[PDB]
């Protein structure tokens, strides 16, 4: 017997979507404005400095390598990840100011969803959080801004069983490095990490 | 049962195995997507050494393809066997060495080195039990070389017990292609010497010999040559899959070949070879076999054994025939030529025998032997690499790459060892 | 099975090494994953069980529901990394009034009760690796005070990542083992 | 009877004309006898490019003589692989 | 009877062409009566299965019949309709292409 002819289910469609052409980091870089140069030395492609770090101002410079982060295109590409790491890891303390304004282009950056875009997006988010020492528990307030793209990705992993898994080098799968960073933000975070953290993501269980 | 993880780094190294694999996918009846479609239960015996099986019922070959160009990579995906290489072992460099051995051990080695680690240590880890891996390189070469002989230093540290089988083809002394191939060769040799296992040599020029003496082909191509040395690669392991009334491996062959540590480096051999118009009039028996087998003319290393001694001896056999008549030509090639063999050491020839021959071949054989006839290849690589080194200029390029000029001596210096070793054990 | 075989020495069950490592036992999944992978705290591949429902994802072994182990060897010992996650596990031994029962232990356990079909246990690990020992027979002797009989079965759930199930005649301390039979 | 019969198979022959079941399963299978016709037309295409093959000359060198020894080279090689792809019993095709 | 005894071992029924059907039906229904004379109650169920199964494909064929048929006349129908709309749009074209070439002469 029957008794409803209904409709279709919708096909988990959150991996294919893929925007192209979008950052405000290109203007700047059309026109030879942003002061990186490419050297191709043969070993790996290294990025060099036209203004040394020390005289950098990091309030209007580091937020534009945070927006590069959407870009598609190589040359751009990396740039904003060479430039974004290198600026994070060495510049120290100066970070901490520069936070409430580099988390927007970072939201910007999460939301799209892209395939290659939210690993880079995940592994900034694990360095910014160790530059120095602190800024891990100045994400505190923006974890309601940050985490709630982590939810979409949290519970896929790749299920293979028997098989002996082939990707560990170029390690692409969302949920492992999905859970690095949320570990590595639950023990930089504080005691109240771990509060907000379950508050945004139910799923998670405590490093504590 | 027992498993071997194949190893292709080089542009000719990558060749002989995507060739060898077709020959072994058409032994097994392997289709090109993996499929098993044969027609016998005793190709899925031990079809496991070679193969590992994807569940849907998709065979992938335990195949790890090195290179520092894509160049390479991309020939081997156009290939009609492409498919069958896992994507993900494809493991390869974006800036090249153009022939520059210093280049691809140093600048690019030491960034290769921990990337391809991952998967020889995936492949080598799936497998119930593992006897040892297998490498194809050029010597001549900048890639195959300098990187071989890193990969195969790291082989030796990482896994002590697993037998590192090495098969090399020594630069072409007459004609072949660099200006720079003495150095490559020279600073492999000391390497090789040390780390590996057992080394097999082969050159282009005797097959080209091979060719026109046997063949009678007009415009041989790679494909050719190519073809037999993936025949001698069947054959050496053809044992270990299938059952037979007298079997041995690559553990036997080392123990009966090899009377001391630095005397492993073999020739290797194949029969019945006849051109494509004389196979009618040819009576394939044993003691033709035998005939073809020790004559010079079908012999593939640039080196006569008979301006030499013959050491140690070894011959395989496939197909189904009388284990007396094996014995019997043995021993009266042993007895007709004392000339050629060590006096202290009798019964200087191994037999064996396998069951199931090749395809369109009823009766088949491969002969490896070692013999102080080596002596000629590296004088001959003496003699060019001295006045190269005599005259700086050249290494200038490798000294750009951290390479110490000191370097050039260990290794001559350890080849003048070797072939005095080579020499004294004559007498 | 096991019932003829000789048994003395060591007799491993379960390792990640090797072609097939769960072809001897029998995988359940829900709501998580069952994958085998290279951990790089050891740098070798172990197999990895995880989930949101720890209930719901397990391994157990012999694969056939009605037959059962005849392993001899009354020390089971587990080698297991601990990921900060709730872990449970059971073990089916004989008891010699030819009855049958259950352990099964989990971190998340509060009591200790003994109620006759099965034992609960609660235990506590430290992060990384473990090396837990379980004396099946002195288990049953001091617990339940009847007298040991072989393992009928064993199971291992989710939240973990295993590479070593085996079995001992008796207990031994480090390196008197084999060298692949201890953590590196 | 017959009446029923008619209204019956009409029907029944409306609703297979609709559906169609793909080939995956459909590829045809060749008979034996067009695989003996094939083998037997190969196998006379090869033994009359040997028996070509086997009249020729010694030390003959030119463009038109190497090139017919290339040619009649290349033919043998694509027959005899043709042949050993014929030689099974069982050959599964979808014709054009 | 060799397919009467496939359908028994569990045919698809519509291997078996339409023509065969009615002089099959007789056949399994007979042997039926014989599996179930003599006791063995396994070899009855079958024949009931298989008679069933026919019987089933057959009510529903007549069923599906009509509605192909009506589908296709609609189609044909909707074909040629498009075919005349084609040609009057190309009838308009024409007609306001000739009024504007007489407008542009009266207008010089
Ligand atoms: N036998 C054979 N050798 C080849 C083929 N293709 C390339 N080679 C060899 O490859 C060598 C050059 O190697 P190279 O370009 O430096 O790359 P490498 O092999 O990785 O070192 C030459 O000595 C050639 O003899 C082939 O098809 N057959």
């Amino acid at each position: 017997r029957e008794v409803a002819p209904v409709k279709r289910q919708k096909r988990s469609l959150h991996k294919k979507v893929s925007p192209n052409q979008h950052t405000e980091f290109r203007r700047f870089y059309d026109r030879g404005d942003i002061p990186v140069r490419l050297v191709h030395t043969t070993f790996k492609n290294a990025i060099a400095w036209s203004v040394d770090p020390s005289v950098l101002d990091y309030q209007h410079y580091l937020p534009l390598f945070f927006d590069g982060l959407r870009e598609k295109e190589e040359p751009y590409r990396f740039f904003a990840r060479k430039g974004t790491w290198e600026l994070l890891k060495n510049g120290g303390t100066r970070v901490l100011q520069c936070i409430p304004q580099v988390v927007i282009p970072l939201k910007k950056a999460l939301d799209t969803r892209d395939m290659d875009i939210v690993p880079v997006a995940l592994r900034t988010m694990q360095k910014l959080v160790k530059s120095s020492e602190l800024a891990g528990e100045a994400l505190i307030p923006f974890y309601r801004q940050l985490l709630p793209v982590l939810n979409e990705f949290s519970l896929c992993n790749k299920n293979l069983g028997d098989r002996i898994e082939y990707g560990q080098r170029k390690k692409e799968n969302i949920g492992d490095l999905i859970q690095e960073t949320l570990e590595c933000l639950e023990l930089n975070g504080g005691p109240e990490a771990f509060i907000n953290i379950q508050y945004m993501i139910p799923t998670y269980q405590s490093a504590k | 049962v027992r498993e071997i993880v194949h190893i292709q780094a080089g542009q000719c190294g990558n060749q002989i195995g995507a060739k060898f694999w077709e020959v072994i996918s058409d032994e097994h009846g392997i289709d090109p997507t993996g499929s098993y479609h044969g027609d016998s239960d005793l190709q899925l015996e031990r079809i496991n050494v070679y193969y590992n099986e994807a569940t849907g019922g998709k065979y992938v070959p335990r195949a790890i393809l090195v290179d520092l160009e894509p160049g390479t990579m991309d020939s081997v995906r156009a290939g009609q066997f492409g498919q069958l290489f896992r994507p993900d072992n494809f493991v390869f460099g974006q800036s090249g060495a153009g022939n520059n051995w210093a280049k691809g051990y140093y600048t690019e080695g030491q960034e290769l080195c921990e990337s391809i680690l991952d998967v020889i240590r995936k492949e080598a880890e799936s497998c119930d039990c593992l006897q040892g891996f297998q490498l194809v390189h050029s010597l001549g070469g900048g890639t195959g070389a300098g990187l071989g002989t890193l990969l195969l230093n790291k082989l030796r540290e990482e896994y002590p017990d697993r037998i590192l089988s090495t098969y090399s083809i020594v630069p072409s002394p007459k004609v072949s292609d660099t200006v720079v191939e003495p150095y490559n060769c020279t600073l492999s040799v000391h390497q090789l010497v040390e780390s590996a296992d057992e080394v097999f040599c082969i050159d282009n020029e005797a097959l080209y010999d091979i060719c026109f003496r046997t063949l009678k082909l007009t415009t041989p191509t790679y494909g050719d040559l190519n073809h037999l040395v993936s025949m001698v690669m069947s054959g050496t392991t053809c044992a270990l899959r299938f059952p037979g009334q007298l079997n041995s491996d690559l553990r036997k062959l080392a123990v009966n070949l090899v009377p001391f540590p630095r005397l492993h480096f073999f020739i290797v051999g194949f029969a019945p070879l006849t051109s494509r118009g004389s196979q009618q009039y040819r009576a394939l028996t044993v003691p033709e076999l035998t005939s073809q087998l020790f004559d010079n003319k079908n012999m593939m290393a640039a080196c006569d054994p008979r301006r030499g001694v013959y050491l140690t001896a070894s011959a395989h056999f496939r197909g189904r025939m009388s284990s007396k008549e094996v014995d019997e030509q043995m021993l009266n090639i042993q007895a007709r030529n004392t000339s050629y063999f060590v006096e202290w050491i009798p019964s200087n020839v191994k037999s064996a025998i396998c069951d199931i021959p090749p395809r369109g071949l009823k009766m088949a054989a491969t002969f490896i032997g070692n013999t102080t006839a080596f002596r000629e290849l590296f004088t001959r690589v003496d003699s060019q690499f001295q006045k190269m080194y005599a005259r700086r200029a050249f290494i200038h390029w490798y000294v750009n790459e951290g390479l110490e000029t000191v370097e050039f001596d260990e290794a001559r210096s350890n080849m003048t060892d070797l072939i005095q070793e080579y020499e004294m054990y004559e007498t | 099975m096991f019932r003829d075989k000789y048994q003395a020495g060591f007799l491993n069950l379960f390792y990640s090494v090797g072609s097939k490592p769960l072809s001897i036992w029998e995988q359940h999944v829900e709501n998580g994953y069952i994958k085998r992978l290279t951990d790089p705290d050891i740098r070798s591949c172990v197999l990895e069980i995880v989930s949101t429902t720890v209930n719901n994802t397990y391994i157990t072994c012999p694969i056939d529901p009605k037959e059962e182990l005849a392993i001899k060897l009354p020390f089971l010992v587990l080698v297991l990394k601990y990921l900060k996650k709730y872990f449970t596990f059971e073990i089916q031994v004989l008891d010699d009034m030819n009855m049958r029962r259950r352990f099964r232990a989990s971190n998340f356990q509060s009591k200790t009760r003994v109620k006759p079909f099965v034992c609960t246990l609660p235990m506590r690990l430290d992060p990384g690796w473990n090396q837990i020992q379980f004396n099946l027979s002195d288990f049953t002797r001091r617990a339940y005070g009847t007298n040991y009989i072989e393992t009928l079965r064993v199971s291992v759930f989710a939240n973990c990542r295993v590479r070593r199930i085996y079995f001992s005649d008796r207990l031994y301390t480090e390196d008197e083992v084999p060298p692949e039979y201890r953590l590196i | 009877k017959q009446e029923a019969a008619d209204e019956a198979e009409y029907w029944d022959n409306v609703r297979e004309s609709m559906v169609p079941e793909d080939t995956e399963t459909r590829c045809r299978l060749l008979s034996e006898e067009e695989r003996i016709e094939i083998l037997n037309g190969l196998y006379a295409n090869l033994a009359e490019n040997k028996k070509r093959y086997a009249s020729l000359s010694f030390g003959q060198d030119n463009l038109s003589f190497r090139r017919k020894k290339e040619e009649m080279e290349r033919e043998a090689a694509q027959l005899e692989a043709d042949i050993k792809t014929f030689e099974r019993p069982n050959v599964y095709i979808t014709e054009n | 009877n060799p397919t009467r005894k496939e359908m028994a071992k569990g045919k698809k029924t519509a291997e078996v062409p339409p023509n065969v059907r009615p002089k099959v039906m007789p056949l399994l229904k007979n042997s039926r009566s014989v599996k179930v004379s003599r006791i063995n109650y396994e070899s009855s169920d079958r024949y009931d299965k298989a008679m069933d199964q026919l019987d089933e494909y057959q009510i529903d064929s007549r069923r599906l019949g009509p509605r192909f048929q009506r589908v296709e006349a609609i189609q044909r129908k909707l074909d040629e309709a498009r075919m005349h709309y084609n040609d009057v749009r190309l009838q308009v074209h024409t007609q306001r292409q000739q009024y504007e070439a007489l407008e542009a002469a009266a207008a010089e």
